[PDB]
């Protein structure tokens, strides 16, 4: 706070207004929070295996009263830790230990237990573990699982307008989706009758289901419809009316009433009348006998005299019928409520195309359209519709599908039960025939209100929960007949039918990934990262704001399928995303943060990131940009109810890394955060000049680097380890202690690149908790540096830059700094076959004694010996018996007279092209086989270092305990020379005066001897798992896997980009005798083509340059001045000068700094160049840039004169140089580059195919062959499709013809087609070849 | 199929799964053979297996 060590090191200058209320949380948050919550003690139904596991128990068994419930789990110890887990290759995992509890009732109860045995802890599976960066390890490899983006669990009312029917008139549909069953789908069609599907099947009438609820037509017209009454009052009927149901409609007798006509036949019914017939009262009006003709009768009505049915329910009424009726003495007769407008006559016209009569009946055609074909039987349609929505097994909605569920339907309560109710059903279908009937809406499948987020601890739950089931038909099948009190619970739970549930997920998924680790904002833009069909859903959404990112996505077949997601997201309680958000109350903005999910944010009116207000917070303009409802429009002064966090919050970690975003077209823009999570880290990790402010959150809540856990000054500074002695303040009372930080060194990446870690602190330097404490690849005292910046030219230079290529100086070849360490592991296998066992023996037939050489007398490379291509890493001979020799190969061996070997040589040897050092040797062996010499020396030495590691460790930290005895021990008893004197192991004798200094010595004791076990226990442990022999695959006797470390630096065809989206392929590389240089002779590192800056619009590139080229300026003039040794006070004042910039900018500063020891050294770190923060969208402006420049002594326009290095003569026109960030991309030529002359072959079909990575040919397509077939060459074409591939013969014929010096092919018939022939008389078909 | 029986109990007997070696000591034959039994025991692999 107010500025921490590292940050006295070096200070970003930061231009930008907005202060920031809220700053960057834990980027890796969603990751984490997920998985802890899947694993962890809660007592009760919140998700976790706790949860899991109260769903599916207790298990009983079948009618046998024979229990079996759940009682608690634990976890147990990691059988490797997450180190050793990743050379082995097992998976990083922890064994589940649960408590089971087996009840057996007495047969023929009341309810109580013969015997009740209590098996303790049974294990089932081992689960993976996520690591303390969000990772998980399935076979030896850091793998992420990405957050799931899918559809919300509930009710959704669609539209389905247009397409259908092409007469327009829409559609209304309603689909419930449940979290766990079947689905459950109502439709309308163009006739307006209700339609009903479970799942995707064959359409049913909608009323079918009601009936299978039991419900009879009756109480279905009673529950949809109205009731238009009728009397038969003295005679002739009388009717019931409602005075607003004469609105729309016209009137189709008189109507009267009261002695006063109200309205006249043929005068529409308006709101005059309505409100005549609502004011006067009118109850009850005469009406014709022929109005009911088409009204259809509610309720049953038989006659009381004949016990006959008259007229059913649902059935239009007629002239005659009412005449029946009458005179058996009916006074009133139900009717529905018709209207074709506001109440629509929908479920009525329904019921007549409605088949079934009865439940039995619905229960019959239902259970035969789930499962057609067979005999329908009661007890079965009864048990499959109560399984479908009724049963708490097969159908679940959980908490989120019934909440949303109850909200959609205006319901109260917000959680309830988790299957359907006939109550359910019914509201649904009422809803949907509301919207239908106008009033309502349907909803938007594209709303993140219906869009909900998983992750790795909701997904790995449902994998439990699958195995938990297919677990449970077994313990009840063996519960059915087992005897009383010999087994328990552990012959019937398993282990492999739970743990293949959650291993088949986590090994392969789709959703189960390799980390993608070139590079930190990789992981950390990997980490977090959502997935989810037509434009509809990859297109931007409204509700996107704040929660995904709008630019960053891939380019490609999946585009808007993937996003990212935003800055400050974070996953709601429920799991929806809500956004950070500031309350406005009254006419101030309130500092306190709210959290708005994605329906929760639509009804407030919320102001803009960028906006003015001042002192007390008060908006300073009258009306200010806001969106409120989907839209975006000014607001009134005191309207708005929110206002946004911060600027930053509409993007993602990605593009908020970009420079002068706000300047940059979106195309170029996307393809940047695309491109530059592509950045290979370099061998001297740089800091970009030019930046944001984000870079240093990413390098530090990514994992890479090494964060003081708490701080201190620093006791030791190692390349290979820290140890800082915590203050006082910050330790607890036992123990004392120190933080001893184990760097990682130079070790093999996912992607083979170098993941590195150095010490950025010097020794005995205070450091502050949360600090950093030594940098990782591609990251400089604590900020993400993911390239090298460099001075840059804009011409273009005789077309070497020609359309994105990039022309690049020596000098940069030179400085080696965009050179690139990449570590590959190649590996030995020493297999079993039936001619027998294979040798890593040294011995090898042909080879010479420099081969050898390199070798050892076990066969493998010395560790640290540079090889190149060709080299022998590991000598392999497999046996090959009777090898059926020819008379001339006879001669050859008796003329020189060799012994021809029994085996045949198949030693491991360096790829073809590829040259490096060897950095480290592993040999695994089978369990069992004698480990050879080479193996036996390893397993001493990882013995030795073993020791040393472990020691290390205890010697330190005894030291770190004894340091604080002696400093308890002079209080209360001080003696100072006496004290060190005596054998520091006699000190524990002494005690001291009554006082908590006595316990204080007591704590320390324990722990010191705890430490001194446990440092025991620790060293044991290692021991074994380095002599235990290593667990491998059915039939390898033995692996060497050796470890390479190639530097690569950089070379024409290497893919180089800049953050603003402009790619590059490096041309040539240019002496720096030919670059363009300035007046003073300061040569250029690159010359980039301006051609293509204007049609790609990107302008931050040209700003990212100039204010680059300004902040070098800064840099250059310090430089200056320390090289002149003024001293403090001067530099002192430039700087502060620097640091504030002419006005209005929140970076505050200096003075209470130390003005020697801390100024000094702040100094020498911008020598190199000025570190400047452009915000995103807050950054800076083109006068401030100026300014800077300015400051700097150089131009305003940004450009200045170059000399050609060859003629020496001028340039016409001033050309624009600058310092822009370039990253280097991992496409590298010496990976893409393939080429092949004769190489393996397929056998199905003999087709070219590498084997050996020696690369199978070029892929020869279809539409290249048009290509041959458009010219006149036919001879190409067929040696392409013939000789050069699928002729088995005509391939050697021309091979031998080739050497010999005659150019020719005798093509015969690809193999192809050969087998086609084949493949047709294989069937009845015979095929010919004719004629000739 | 003797070895799967034992293989069965074993699994959660042993709370991890017998050693190659374990189940060779329950079976009365040489015990070496476990390798080469379990290995030509094995059912081919389709060769049209999409990867
Ligand atoms: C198990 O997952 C696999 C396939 C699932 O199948 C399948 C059908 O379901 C997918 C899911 C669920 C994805 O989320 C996905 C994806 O997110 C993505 C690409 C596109 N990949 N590219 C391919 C290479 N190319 C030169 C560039 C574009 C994909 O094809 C898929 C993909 C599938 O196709 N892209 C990105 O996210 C962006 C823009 C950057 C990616 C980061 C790196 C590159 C990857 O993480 C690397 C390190 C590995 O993780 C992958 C190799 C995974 O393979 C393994 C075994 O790990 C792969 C996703």
């Amino acid at each position: 706070m107010v500025y921490s060590y590292t940050e006295k090191k070096r200070i970003r200058k930061d231009f930008g207004k907005r202060p920031q209320v809220l700053d960057v949380p834990y980027l890796l948050s969603i990751q984490l929070d997920s998985f802890q919550k899947f694993i962890e003690q809660d007592p009760e139904g919140q998700y976790g295996l706790e949860a899991a596991f109260r769903s599916v128990f207790p298990i009983q068994s079948y009618s046998g009263n024979s229990e079996l419930q759940y009682v608690s789990y634990r976890l147990g110890e990691p059988v490797f830790d997450v180190q050793e887990c990743q050379i082995r290759g097992v998976t990083y995992s922890a064994p589940l230990r649960v408590k089971l509890r087996l009840v057996i009732y007495e047969r023929e109860a009341p309810e109580g237990t013969v015997k009740d045995i209590k098996e303790q802890e049974v294990y089932m599976g081992e689960i993976p573990l996520m690591t303390d960066n969000g990772t998980f390890v399935i076979n030896g490899t850091e793998r992420v699982i990405v957050s799931q983006l899918h559809r919300s669990p509930g009710v959704f009312f669609d539209s389905d307008k247009g397409k259908t029917h092409s007469s327009g008139k829409v559609l209304y549909n309603a689909r419930i989706i449940p979290y766990r069953g079947s689905w459950l789908d109502f439709e309308f069609d163009p006739k307006d009758n209700l339609f009903v599907r479970i799942d995707r099947r064959r359409k049913l009438p909608a009323t079918i289901i009601l009936r299978a609820l039991n419900y009879t037509t009756e109480q279905i017209l009673d529950l949809f419809f109205e009731k238009v009454i009728f009397e038969i009052r003295d005679n002739k009927l009388q009717m019931e009316l409602v005075p607003e149901r004469l609105r729309g409609e016209t009137a189709s007798f008189d109507i009267e009433a009261n002695g006063k006509v109200y309205v006249e036949k043929g005068r529409r019914i308006t709101a005059r009348h309505i409100r005549q017939l609502e004011k006067d009262d009118v109850k009850l009006i005469e009406v014709p006998v022929e109005y009911i003709a088409g009204k259809v009768v509610a309720k049953d009505y038989i006659d009381e005299s004949t016990g006959e049915l008259i007229c059913a329910a649902n059935m239009e009424l007629s002239l005659d019928l009412l005449a029946k009726l009458s005179q058996s003495g009916h006074k009133r007769i139900e009717t529905l409520f018709t209207n074709d407008l506001d109440h629509g006559p929908y479920i009525s016209e329904t019921l007549r195309v409605d088949p079934t009569n009865d439940r039995l009946s619905a229960l019959v055609e239902i259970y035969r359209m789930m499962r057609p074909g067979e005999p329908p039987t009661r007890e079965a349609a009864e048990s499959l519709f109560e399984n479908l929505f009724f049963s708490e097994d097969r159908y679940d909605l959980s908490a989120v599908g019934r909440m949303k569920f109850n909200r959609s339907l205006l319901r109260e309560e917000i959680e309830g039960s988790g299957i359907l109710s006939k109550d359910d059903i019914i509201d649904v279908m009422k809803k949907l025939i509301d919207i239908r009937n106008g009033k309502g809406e349907v909803d938007d499948i594209d709303h993140l209100g219906n869009r909900r987020i998983r992750s790795v601890g909701e997904m790995a739950e449902n994998q439990f929960r699958v195995g938990l089931v297919r677990v449970e038909r077994a313990v009840k099948e063996r519960l059915s007949l087992g005897d009383l009190d010999t087994l328990m619970p552990q012959d019937m739970i398993n282990a492999k039918p739970i743990s293949a549930a959650v291993k088949e997920f986590f090994g392969s998924s789709q959703l189960s990934q390799f980390m993608d680790q070139n590079n930190p904002l990789s992981e950390i833009t990997h980490k977090r990262r959502i997935l989810a069909a037509g434009f509809e859903v990859r297109d931007v959404h409204p509700t996107h704001y704040g929660r995904v990112c709008p630019i960053e996505t891939p380019e490609g077949p999946n585009i808007g399928l993937i996003n990212s997601l935003s800055v400050y997201a974070q996953t709601n309680e429920y799991g929806f995303l809500e956004t950070p958000y500031r309350k406005v109350t009254d006419g101030v903005v309130t500092d306190e943060i709210h959290y708005l999910s994605a329906i929760e944010e639509g009804n407030y009116v919320i102001a803009q990131a960028n906006s003015n207000l001042d002192e007390e917070g008060h908006f300073v303009e009258d009306l200010v940009t806001c969106r409120s409802k989907g839209e975006s429009s000014l607001f009134s002064r005191d309207q708005v109810d929110y206002m946004d966090v911060s600027t930053q919050q509409v993007v993602s970690v990605g593009a908020s890394l970009i420079p002068f975003l706000e300047h940059d077209d979106a195309n170029r823009a996307l393809m940047g955060a695309n491109m530059q999570r592509q950045a290979v880290p370099t061998l001297r990790a740089d800091k970009p000049l030019v930046g944001t402010g984000m870079e240093r959150a990413v390098a530090v809540d990514s994992g890479v680097t090494a964060v003081a856990k708490r701080g201190g000054v620093v006791q030791y500074v190692d390349a290979s380890r820290i140890v800082i002695k915590v203050n006082e303040d910050e330790m607890y009372p036992g123990e004392a202690g120190i933080d001893i930080y184990n760097l990682t060194k130079y070790t093999r990446s996912n992607q083979n690149t170098c993941i590195n870690q150095m010490p950025c602190v010097s020794l005995g330097e205070p450091v502050e908790r949360g600090d950093v404490l030594a940098d990782g690849p591609s990251t400089d005292l604590g900020e993400l540096a993911l390239g090298q910046n460099m001075r840059v030219a804009f011409m273009p230079w005789n077309g070497y830059n020609f359309e994105d290529s990039i022309l690049v100086s020596e000098r940069v070849v030179q400085e080696d700094r965009f050179t690139t360490i990449h570590i590959q592991e190649l590996a030995c296998v020493s297999r079993d076959t039936k001619l027998g066992p294979e040798e890593i023996t040294a011995d090898i037939p042909n080879v010479g004694e420099a081969a050898l050489s390199k070798l050892d007398e076990s066969g493998i490379v010395y560790i640290g010996a540079e090889v190149t291509g060709g080299d022998i890493l590991v000598g392999k001979v497999t046996p090959k018996g009777e090898t059926q020799l020819t008379p001339e190969e006879k001669l050859l061996r008796a003329i020189f007279g060799e012994k021809a070997s029994d085996v045949k040589d198949s030693s491991l040897r360096v790829p073809n092209g590829v040259s490096g050092t060897v950095i480290d040797v592993q040999v695994f062996t089978r369990d069992g086989v004698e480990k050879d010499k080479r193996a036996l020396e390893i397993e001493e030495m990882q013995l030795k270092q073993a020791k040393k590691d472990l020691s290390e460790e205890l010697q330190i930290l005894e030291a770190g305990l004894f340091s604080r005895i002696r400093a308890v021990l002079v209080a209360g008893g001080v003696e100072a020379e006496k004290l060190d004197k005596l054998p520091r192991d006699r000190w524990l004798e002494l005690g001291l005066t009554d006082e908590e200094k006595q316990n204080q010595l007591e704590q320390l004791a324990e722990q010191y001897d705890e430490l001194k076990h446990e440092f025991e226990k620790k060293l044991e442990a290692k021991r074994r798992k380095i002599t235990q022999g290593d667990d491998l695959a059915p039939g390898v006797l033995k692996i060497v896997k050796v470890y390479l470390a190639v530097k690569r630096r950089i070379q024409p065809g290497d893919k180089m980009a800049g953050r603003h989206g402009n790619k590059g392929v490096i041309s040539k590389i240019n002496p720096i005798e030919d670059m363009p240089y300035d007046e003073n002779g300061t040569p250029v590192d690159i010359v980039l083509n301006p051609l293509g800056v204007p049609s790609r619009m990107n302008i931050g590139q040209i700003l990212e340059t100039h204010l680059g080229m300004a902040a070098k300026g800064i840099g250059d003039k310090i430089n200056a001045m320390l090289k002149q040794q003024q001293e403090v006070a001067k530099l002192r004042e430039f700087i502060q000068r620097a640091y504030d910039l002419g006005a209005d900018v929140r970076q505050k500063v200096d003075l209470s700094t130390f003005s020697d020891e801390e100024v000094m050294r702040l100094a020498e770190n911008l020598r190199k160049g000025m570190p400047i923060a452009t915000p995103v969208f807050d950054g800076a402006k083109e006068a401030e840039i100026k300014e800077l420049l300015k400051l700097g002594d150089l131009p305003t326009s940004g450009q200045i004169r170059l000399y050609d290095g060859r003629t020496g003569e001028q340039f016409e026109r001033p050309v624009t140089v600058g310092y822009m960030y370039m990253l280097k991309l991992n496409h590298l030529v010496d990976d893409k580059m393939h080429a092949r002359s004769t190489g393996s072959y397929s056998l199905v079909t003999q087709q070219p195919l590498g084997g050996k990575a020696q690369f199978g040919g070029q892929r020869f397509g279809e539409m290249e062959v048009w290509a041959l077939e458009a010219y006149g060459a036919a001879y190409t074409l067929q040696e392409m499709l013939t000789v050069k591939s699928d002729d088995v013969n005509g391939r050697t014929k021309m091979y031998k013809n080739i050497v010999d010096g005659n150019h020719q092919m005798e093509p015969g018939m690809p193999e192809s087609f050969n087998v086609l022939l084949k493949e047709i008389r294989s069937l009845g078909i015979n095929i010919e070849l004719e004629d000739e | 199929n003797k070895l799967n029986r034992i293989s069965r109990q074993m699994l959660q007997e042993m709370g991890r799964e017998p050693t190659p070696e374990e189940l060779a000591e329950r079976m009365l034959m040489p015990e070496d053979k476990i390798r080469k039994v379990l290995k030509i025991a094995k059912e081919p692999i389709s060769m049209e297996t999409p990867i």
